[PDB]
DNA sequence: TCTCCAGGCACGTGTCAGATATATACATCCTGTGCA
DNA sequence: TGCACAGGATGTATATATCTGACACGTGCCTGGAGAC
């Protein structure tokens, strides 16, 4: 009779019932459908996986084993669609990209 | 209860002169109980239960606190080792704001390690000490050691050296230890070099060094005899001697120890 | 065919002579300290001691500080312990080895002052019998 | 009441620190036989007075 | 009691990079990020469901919301991952 | 809405990376002295 | 007046010994997600 959660029923590692709880007492609609928390759980799981993949090779490009928000900031702003998504957000301890305009160099 | 009592009285006599002493004798005759009797008689003299510092290697630190607790349990012992939270607890307890002599306080004797002294120089630069005792001073042989530098920078003004053999002969070590004894007179090493060689080196340290030996008591200790065994290499221990030079230290040392290494 | 244990002993002549003198040292029923210079030297001796199933303990630089208390306590209380694997400067600085007399210096030739501290560790007051310092 | 609570908290902190400092400063057989498994197997016993043959 | 997505985020980087540590500040950055996408998607879906005179939020409403908020490439990857997950969940027969 | 049990939190204990240290011999560089 | 040679000093080079230092894993618990109607 005992069965496991909906997350591994959908094959997901993010909590489906917790997403359903936050949807129901988040006061967005009075009736919440069944397939909506599974869809939202899959979307947020994929976005987290893509973000951690980008932070992963950004941290391998610095020869380290830990993730600093320098790596997160770099992995955000060298990718164009995350640039478009996260344009107006500022990350804690991020800094800026190394850039210099063409005529400002010692051209000679 | 031995002839270390007159030796500690001679140490107190040169203390009354106002200079730091040198123990230049081998371990085995009981310099630990001699030093705790130095502290006990000095406390009997001018009524000081207060700040006393013991700098000691970590393996014999437990031996030191064990013999202190067994022999003279009148004082209150403090260790300085472990994690950072225990370090902060002992920093809460060893608080010695009241200067000079104190009675009802647990900082009577302070035991610690060499590394721990080296790595808490920011906290040990304060808490101006009265009597540091550094046992086994061979690690302050070098004058380039940063531990030697932070041992220089304290505000204790007593630099009694305890070691078994101070005679490691690198010709800078003697100047380094003498510069630790008086900081003030010994600072130029070139004048120490420039100012018959075997005879004139004996009476320089004569008013400071005391001359004792192990062959003065009754010898049931064993009178140790050195039996030396010299043996020959095996063939597997032979051919790597040619192999190592065929491609061309501690390397051949360990091949001598055992081939598998 | 596995690496033979006796072939591991007999291919090293220092270990060969050590195995010869341990036979009479255990036949007399004595107390033995053995010194080494490296970790890998004491990473090989206990395999030889498992052949003899001797009571042996090891103290080195990577040992935790509390274990050095109860190991010395078990040395000065239990008499059935036989082999004392010691580092150069660990057990040779002020450690009470008063009931021991036979020290085995495997490679104690790095500096004479460390060796002087080493044989000041066992040759101490309270020793009831003669001290024989072996040097292979 | 506040002074008594402060004194009790100071006493508790002093007791905990003294216990930690006392614990840090003062405190910081026959081999078993092989297992014998004889399942689904016959048995021959030879005692002093009588013999057995346990079969299936 | 306080809630965090720390263990789930942890196993997410453990499928892709096993020998990789994490900072607590980076974990807080990631938690704020996923919560921000969650509230954006939720308010878009609730606003769209109110706009279509419907009292129920279903999968097609957040489908339109994901088409609306995310840029197109990441949008069709997101809806593809969501459709395989939802069709796998719906096969409880 | 009733029931009910294990998920994930919270809080303990151990294990490979950095930092001073010995250390002796060998090699390189600089300085001084002697010679043309 | 310059150049070369020799001698002395300093630096290097690679396991130890210690030895912390901040990291990852083995147990409680309680409550909220899951099944049933």
């Amino acid at each position: 009779k005992a069965s496991q959660s909906r997350s591994a029923k959908a094959g997901l590692t993010f909590p489906v019932g917790r997403v359903h709880r936050l949807l129901r007492r988040g006061n967005y609609a009075q009736r919440i459908g069944s397939g909506a928390p599974v869809y939202l759980t899959a979307v947020l799981e994929y976005l987290a996986a893509e973000i951690l993949e980008l932070a992963g090779n950004a941290a391998r490009d610095n020869k380290k084993t830990r993730i600093i928000p320098r790596h997160l900031q770099l992995a955000i702003r060298n990718d164009d669609e995350l640039n478009k998504l996260l344009g107006n957000v500022t990350i804690a301890q991020g800094g800026v990209l190394p850039n210099i305009h063409q005529n400002l160099l010692p051209k000679k | 209860k031995e002839y270390q009592l007159k030796g500690l009285n001679w140490l107190a006599n040169l203390y009354d002169q106002g200079i730091n002493g040198i123990l230049a004798d081998e371990m085995g005759l009981g310099k630990t109980v001699q030093s705790i009797s130095v502290l006990a008689h000095l406390a009997e003299n001018h009524n000081i239960w207060g700040p006393f510092l013991v700098v000691t290697p970590a393996s014999t630190l437990h031996n030191w606190v064990n013999e202190i607790s067994k022999f003279l349990p009148q004082f209150k012992i403090l260790p300085y080792w472990g994690n950072a939270n225990d370090r902060k607890v002992l920093r809460k307890f060893w608080d010695r704001k009241n200067l000079r002599y104190n009675k009802n306080a647990p900082f009577h004797v302070m035991v610690t390690s060499y590394q721990m002294v080296v790595t808490d120089a920011n906290y040990l630069q304060k808490m101006k000490w009265q009597y540091m005792i550094l046992d086994e001073a061979q690690a302050i042989k070098s004058s380039q050691s940063s531990r030697w530098k932070n041992l220089l920078s304290f505000h204790c003004r007593n630099r009694l050296l305890l070691t078994g053999t101070p005679i490691q002969n690198s010709m800078q070590e003697l100047w380094a230890l003498l510069h630790f004894i008086m900081p003030s007179l010994f600072d130029s090493h070139d004048e120490f070099n420039e100012w018959q060689q075997l005879r004139r080196l004996h009476m320089i340290l004569k008013p400071f060094m005391l001359r004792r030996v192990k062959k003065n008591v009754q010898s049931e200790l064993g009178d140790k005899i050195e039996i030396d065994v010299l043996c020959d290499l095996t063939q597997r221990q032979a051919k790597l001697y040619q192999v190592l030079k065929s491609q061309i230290v501690m390397q051949f040392r360990k091949v001598c120890n055992h081939p598998d290494l | 065919s596995m690496p033979s244990m006796d072939r591991f002993i007999t291919e090293s002549a220092k270990l060969r002579k050590l195995d010869e003198l341990l036979v009479k040292l255990k036949s007399e029923g004595h107390r033995v300290l053995i010194y080494f210079q490296m970790t890998k030297m004491m990473d090989l001796m206990e395999e030889y001691l498992t052949y003899r199933q001797y009571n042996h303990i090891r103290l080195d630089g990577s040992s935790k500080l509390e274990d050095r208390r109860d190991l010395v306590h078990d040395w000065q209380t239990n008499p059935e312990i036989f082999v004392f694997l010691l580092s150069t400067r660990a057990g040779g600085l002020g450690i009470n080895l008063t009931a021991a007399d036979t020290v085995i210096f495997y490679d104690s030739d790095w500096n004479p002052t460390i060796d002087s501290q080493a044989m000041d560790r066992a040759h101490r007051l309270g020793q009831t019998r003669q001290v024989t310092v072996y040097r292979l | 009441k506040n002074l008594s609570e402060k004194r009790l908290e100071e006493e508790k902190q002093d007791t905990i620190n003294k216990l930690l400092k006392k614990r840090a400063g003062k405190s910081r057989f026959v081999k078993p036989r092989r297992p014998y498994n004889s399942e689904g197997m016959t048995r021959i016993l030879r005692r002093y007075e009588e013999d057995l043959f346990c079969t299936f | 009691r306080k809630e965090t997505y720390s263990s789930y985020i942890y196993k997410v980087l453990k499928q892709t990079h096993p020998d990789t540590g994490i900072s607590q500040k980076s974990m807080s950055i990631l938690n704020s990020f996923v919560n921000d996408i969650f509230e954006r998607i939720a308010t878009e879906a609730s606003k769209l469901a109110a706009y279509n005179k419907k009292s129920t939020i279903s999968a097609r409403e957040i489908q339109t919301a994901v088409r609306l908020i995310l840029p197109g490439e990441l949008a069709k990857h997101a809806v593809s991952e969501g459709t395989r997950a939802v069709t796998k969940y719906s096969s409880s027969t």
